[PDB]
């Protein structure tokens, strides 16, 4: 039954002590920028004492204070060395220095789902099935941890070798019972209680999976719009229009999932995720042999050889200046 | 069309959370 017993018992280990200072700066080369943001970037490196890439994600300090983000980026590598998942991203190594904070996760080199839906346009219901099938598994492993996920969004969702899923980006993940109230997330993404401030639970984030199944099968998401207020008011107008294209049964999940109503929304009922599981649009999904990645990728993705970036946008480069004097020592204390 | 809207908008780039 219950594999997350065993799951959790290995998480709360790690996570009352927590792994740090794991490696530092100079065993790794520094290949190129994979993506970037708001407190810093994500690099390709190259593991100098066993030639293995990495992805190298970098926080200056000082601009983490200054978006009030310590305690959510504590959070991210406190939760992120703690977890384990077929389907998680995993965090090899951490280290900090005087300037910035530094996580070292395996390199995913078929690059975001984003990237690719965004140029075929939209997946087929198979295709996108397969995908959200892998989040499902995830949000229940990571929900039975008492954590709530909050930013999914075909951008943190990266494409591995074999098709399968990795997710990223745990900068808005919390350990929490009960109900948090931070408005965060994605405007696309946000649950109507998050809008609305009504304090909200992981809930939100089985709303975020029928934002990112809708998007990945029909190509754009359900509520979009120039600018983020309108985005809100159409999440919050209870209304949800589907492509002709979409199965009957596809429309009946996504009415589920894009429920306002918490009392109804699929997941959060007293059946849980098996709700989610049983509904007849994945009538066709072998849980199991998806966990086991014994099913077969509808993509695989094409890389012309180790540290290739092909999959990756190009970004401006910038240089990783380490100050000679400390910065936010004692906000950074644990990591 | 839907499609159309949205690859005229301005948000079929890479989203920033809030
Ligand atoms: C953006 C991000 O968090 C990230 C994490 C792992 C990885 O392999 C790549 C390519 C990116």
């Amino acid at each position: 039954k219950e594999f997350l017993a065993k799951a959790k018992e290995d998480f709360l280990k790690k996570w009352e002590s927590p792994a740090q200072n794991t490696a530092h700066l100079d065993q790794f080369e520094r290949i190129k920028t994979l993506g970037t943001g708001s407190f810093g970037r994500v690099m390709l490196v190259k593991h100098k004492e066993t030639g293995n890439h990495y992805a190298m994600k970098i926080l200056d300090k000082q601009k983490v204070v200054k978006l009030k983000q310590i305690e959510h980026t504590l959070n991210e590598k406190r939760i992120l060395q703690a977890v384990n998942f077929p389907f998680l991203v995993k965090l090899e190594f951490s280290f900090k220095d005087n300037s910035n904070l530094y996580m070292v996760m395996e390199y995913v080199p078929g690059g975001e789902m984003f990237s690719h839906l965004r140029r075929i346009g939209r997946f087929s219901e198979p295709h996108a099935r397969f995908y959200a099938a892998q989040i499902v598994l995830t949000f229940e492993y990571l929900h039975s941890l008492d954590l709530i996920y909050r930013d999914l969004k075909p951008e943190n969702l990266l494409i591995d070798q074999q098709g399968y899923i990795q997710v990223t980006d745990f900068g808005f993940a919390k350990r929490v019972k009960g109900r948090t109230w931070t408005l965060c997330g994605t405007p696309e993404y946000l649950a109507p209680e998050i809008i609305l401030s009504k304090g909200y639970n992981k809930a939100v984030d089985w709303w975020a999976l029928g934002v990112l199944i809708y998007e990945m099968a029909a190509g754009y998401p359900p509520f979009f719009a120039d600018q983020p207020i309108q985005i809100y008011e159409k999440i919050v107008s209870g209304k949800v229009r589907f492509p002709s294209h979409f199965s009957s049964d596809l429309k009946d999940l996504l009415r589920n999932l894009l429920q306002v109503d918490l009392t109804k929304r699929f997941g959060n009922l007293k059946n849980g995720v098996n709700d989610i599981k049983n509904h007849k649009w994945f009538a066709t999904t072998d849980w199991i042999a998806i966990y086991q990645r014994k099913v077969e990728a509808p993509f695989i993705p094409k890389f012309k050889g180790p540290g290739d970036t092909s999959n990756f946008d190009d970004y401006e480069e910038e240089e990783i200046r380490v100050s000679i004097n400390e910065k936010c020592g004692k906000e950074f204390s644990e990591f | 069309t839907t499609y159309a809207d949205f690859i005229a908008s301005g948000r079929t780039g890479r989203r920033n959370a809030i």
